[PDB]
């Protein structure tokens, strides 16, 4: 088995990323390990990539 | 940053644009004056990141070469002298 | 703005801080680096009566959880310097080390395994009241580094035999360790 | 000495650095023999060169033929017969404007005019169109060989009747090979 | 296919770590967000990108 949350948690709403978020990565991890990239506080070492 | 930047030069020589922006921020804004020792220190690494940039480094030389030539006239953001004529000869070296 | 270093405002603030977190959850990562500046200013200096100010920022840093990942070099330091300190009343001393307790459970800790373990071993030595608590933070420590610990089982062990200290607790995780089987 | 990328960059530097500096002999002589601790004169020859026409302009002209043969790295002094070499082009260039200088004008002229029907053989077989940034550095020069031969052949002969045929097909010549350049248009004008 | 969704699941375990979600797998897997071969990633897709 594989489950996306645990039985508590309720998966995010966030806008940018997809609501697909546990599928996506499953079978999409490039397109979405890259958006992911994107996102975080890391590009502000790696400037003109949008 | 400065000890990074000299000696692991391979690492920081694509990230130059950034540490070199988040350093010059540091010399333009008007309340790092209560601790001398951060503009020494950012001074200091810009002339160690001038030395592993070279040529790569032009462009922004033009800005850092008024901030500096600033700060020699009139010592009220107190830096050592020594460090911004030892980074001014650095720049101009590289 | 309103946070200033008196008593009177940073109890409420705090709370709405303990609030904000448990409603946006992971999207406050990134308002936190605006309210750091703030967070690291209460720790270095504070009037408060017996710490309690900072206890219950301790409190809220307890639910920071993942937020805290890209930011815990910046807050960890001042967290260690009040359970190292002689001078600190007890109480604040205790959430402290039961702060980095909580911490271990959602962060990784193995960049500071030096900063935490070398003061965990003075307060051992000099305050004999912390030593079930900081025992409890240690272990919690250990379960999370793993066999990344096996360097510091000696120096530690050479406190724990000093002043004849048992947990459960530790002593299964080390010779858990040391014989390679962790659940 | 130890930084083998910075070498490039620091010639470049050295180049620049020294243009400021006063025009007088002494100074740059000891100002090269400094660099001259880490680069070879086959390399920096456009510091060279500039050193050889310092000396022209204060009449040390033995001192400069000095340099230049040096750089060409044959003699023509001793021999008066032979071809000047031409594999380094404008250093025979220069070998010339010296040479005329200090008075060997007739054999100066008579060299140079060799020199282009050499060079422009070296342009119309010799370009293969990958060399064509060697040919536009050669076109740059031949305006520079062609006004010289003009500009002389006035201070040999004169101005009247039959001169001024030749000349004008010099100079017009020049302003053909260098569209842009001031002095081929000031010239022929 | 079951090994091209667990590689990937080790991913989202990193991923969805940070919006407050944990995933859930039957044969438990142990905590992987923090091993170090992930900042070999990083910098890796960083010089790529």
């Amino acid at each position: 088995q594989l489950a996306a949350c645990e039985a508590t948690e309720l998966l995010p709403m966030i806008p940018d990323l997809p609501a697909d978020l546990f599928t996506s990565c499953l079978t999409t991890p490039i397109k979405i390990a890259l958006r992911w990239f994107c996102m975080q506080k890391c590009v502000s070492l790696v400037p003109g990539v949008t | 940053l400065g000890h990074l930047v000299s000696n692991a030069p391979r690492l920081i020589r694509p990230y130059m644009e950034p540490i070199l922006k988040a350093l010059i921020l540091k010399l333009k804004d008007p309340d790092p004056d209560p601790n001398p020792g951060v503009i020494n220190n950012v001074l200091a690494t810009i002339g160690e990141l001038a030395q592993v940039s070279g040529l790569e480094m032009r462009k922004w030389v033009d800005e850092l070469f008024i901030i500096i030539m600033d700060m020699l006239q009139d010592s009220s953001l107190l830096a050592k002298r020594q460090v911004a004529l030892w980074t001014l000869g650095q720049l101009v070296a590289s | 703005e309103f946070w200033v270093m008196n008593t009177s405002i940073q109890s409420t603030i705090i709370l709405l801080i303990e609030q904000i977190v448990v409603a946006l959850g992971g999207e406050f990562k990134l308002y936190l680096p605006q309210l750091i500046p703030h967070m690291l200013r209460v720790f270095m200096h504070d009037n408060s009566p017996g710490r309690i100010v900072s206890i219950k920022l301790l409190a809220a840093i307890q639910l920071f959880g993942a937020n805290l990942d890209d930011y815990l070099h910046l807050l960890l330091p001042p967290i260690v310097k009040l359970f190292d300190a002689p001078e600190a009343p007890l109480p604040s001393r205790k959430a402290a080390l039961e702060t980095v307790d909580r911490l271990t459970e959602s962060l990784d800790f193995t960049d500071y395994a030096s900063r935490i373990i070398h003061p965990i071993v003075r307060t051992l030595d000099q305050s004999p009241e912390l030593r079930s608590t900081a025992m409890d933070t240690l272990s919690s420590l250990v379960f999370q580094l793993g066999k990344k610990y096996q360097i510091f089982i000696p120096m530690v062990n050479k406190v724990l035999v000093r002043h004849r200290i048992n947990h459960q607790r530790y002593d299964v995780l080390i010779c858990r360790i040391v014989k390679g089987y962790t659940l | 000495k130890l930084v083998p990328e910075r070498r490039e960059i620091i010639r470049q530097i050295w180049w620049e650095r020294l243009q400021g500096c006063q025009r007088i002999v002494e100074d740059w002589q000891k100002i090269l023999m400094v660099r001259s601790l880490v680069v070879s004169p086959h390399e920096d020859m456009r510091t060279w060169l500039k050193y050889a026409s310092l000396c022209g302009k204060s009449g040390r002209l033995a001192l400069a033929h000095k340099t230049l043969v040096l750089l060409l790295g044959v003699d023509p002094s001793r021999q008066l017969d032979h071809p000047l070499p031409t594999v380094h082009p404008q250093v025979t260039y220069a070998y010339m404007k010296n040479m005329w200088k200090s008075a060997r004008k007739i054999d100066a002229f008579q060299h140079m005019q060799h020199f282009v029907q050499t060079m422009q053989q070296q342009a119309q077989h010799a370009i293969a169109t990958e060399d064509q940034q060697h040919k536009q550095e050669l076109h740059k020069l031949m305006a520079r060989c062609f006004l010289k031969l003009g500009e002389w052949q006035l201070n040999l002969q004169g101005i009247n009747e039959s001169t001024i045929p030749k000349v004008l097909q010099y100079y017009s010549a020049a302003t053909e090979h260098d569209r842009s350049w001031y002095k081929a248009w000031h010239a022929w004008a | 296919l079951v090994a091209s969704l667990f590689r990937n699941f080790l991913l989202a375990e990193r991923i969805m770590r940070s919006y407050n979600c944990t995933p859930v797998s039957s044969p438990r897997l142990p905590p992987t967000y923090m091993h170090a071969m992930w900042q070999a990633w990083d910098l890796a897709v960083d010089i790529c990108l």
